[PDB]
């Protein structure tokens, strides 16, 4: 099973 | 429910006014069933929506809630470098040595993603730089070669 990333992102832009 | 969907979307977008309209005692800890079961607090934390994070916490959002992969909102904040959000979560009692299904901690995330100040914050609150995930890697093991400062920080030297 792939460990998918957490919901979110680092840059708001 | 449509209302819960709208709330989760508002949390993600940082739409404070919509969050205030839809956040109820029953919806504050709802989960995105069609994604990875993120709560409104996961979305607000991961998308750096500080005002929403604050409002959700005040209105009873669970800082300890795990998503489908065992991530808590502190994981989201740390992976994406959101220092203020991380500090708010820790101040509200977030466990810094929390581990997901793969035994990744927030420090694994901050280290791998090159977030020095967040690593420092986590360490100040007792995060363990020696904790191995299921791959057998510590957060130090995941530091990029270029981030010599983070390496030194986690080494305690």
């Amino acid at each position: 099973l792939q460990r998918s990333p957490p919901d979110g992102q680092s840059f708001r832009s | 429910s449509e209302a819960d969907r709208q709330l989760l979307e508002a949390a993600k977008a940082g739409d404070v006014e919509t969050v205030k309209k839809l956040c109820t005692v029953q919806s504050v800890n709802c989960r995105d069933i069609e994604g990875r079961q993120s709560t409104p607090l996961h979305f607000a934390a991961g998308y750096n929506r500080v005002s929403v994070v604050e409002y959700l916490l005040q209105h009873g959002a669970d800082v300890h809630a795990k998503d489908k992969g065992g991530l808590v909102p502190l994981h989201n904040a740390c992976s994406y470098g959101h220092y203020e959000v991380a500090e708010l979560l820790v101040k509200h009692g977030a466990v810094v040595n929390v581990a997901d299904l793969w035994k990744f901690t927030p420090l694994h995330e901050a280290a791998a993603k090159g977030k020095y100040e967040i690593c420092k914050l986590l360490l100040q609150h007792g995060a363990d730089p020696t904790k191995k995930n299921r791959d057998g890697n510590t957060p130090l093991d995941l530091v990029k070669d270029g981030d010599t400062d983070i390496q030194d920080l986690l080494r305690g030297d």
